[PDB]
């Protein structure tokens, strides 16, 4: 639903195996209360899962085990944007990619363990 | 409060190199990522280079391979090594970090690339 901080993905599309792709997420609203952001993927029939995360003021990053050094997450806390540089994409990476902000320790699911969510952008990898 | 004091810059021939410095004070420098921004004529202020507290660096596409950002936590300063300068790079450069809720900006150092 609506929220204090609004998130907005873009940059998804159709590519083939080995190609690169760069997602971005525009944060708006009470952007000063943002302490961390992350990229998640919702694979077909599957619950969304963590891909990459970044701390807002430290800029420190962390990646899921299937990233294998292929992806790079970065943020611009002045422009209020977070980016995911996806290199060497594989057919297994095909999923809806969601932008999220502010992890929450309490919550029964990944969705409820983050305060703010975007609306998702489709990433499709063929070949 | 916190203060960012930029030094260096000025006029330089294209193809030459400059080195900017930004001394920080009143903030916990080790725990913060530091950024270099710049405002070129007619363009919005844009990000140039970032270095996280863990050392990872990002660069804008137009400066990849030419610029290098680095930090010295003992001196509480961040450097921007600019090589192969071009009139593209003529702008007012700004040191930046976000300690709490308000953005912390340096005063703005001018870089003018001539021929």
């Amino acid at each position: 639903g609506p929220s204090q901080v609004q998130l907005q993905e873009s940059g998804g599309g159709l590519v083939q195996a080995g190609d690169s792709l760069r997602l971005s997420c525009a944060a708006s609203g009470r952007t000063w209360s943002i302490y961390g952001m992350g990229w998640f993927r919702q694979a077909p029939g599957k619950e969304r899962e963590f891909v990459a995360g970044i701390t807002w003021r430290g800029g420190n990053t962390h990646y899921a085990d299937f990233v294998k050094g292929r992806f790079t997450i970065s943020r611009d806390n002045v422009k209020n944007t977070v980016y995911l540089q996806m290199n060497s994409l594989k057919p297994e990476d095909t999923a809806v990619y969601y932008c999220a902000a502010n992890p929450n320790p309490s919550g029964s699911s990944v969705y409820r363990r983050n305060d703010y969510w975007g609306q998702g952008t489709q990433v499709t990898v063929s070949s | 409060q916190g203060q960012l004091v930029e030094s260096g810059g000025g006029l330089v021939q294209a193809g030459g190199s400059l080195r900017l410095s930004c001394a920080a004070s009143g903030i916990i420098f080790r725990e913060l990522g530091i950024d270099w921004y710049r405002q070129a004529p007619g363009k919005q202020r844009e990000l140039v280079a970032s270095i996280a507290s863990a050392g990872m660096t990002n660069y804008a596409d137009s400066v990849k391979g030419r610029f290098t950002i680095s930090r010295d936590n003992a001196k509480n300063t961040v450097y921007l090594q600019m090589n192969s300068l071009k009139p593209e790079d003529t702008a007012v450069y700004y040191c930046h970090t976000l300690p709490r809720f308000s953005h912390l900006w340096g005063q703005g150092t001018r870089v003018t690339v001539s021929s």
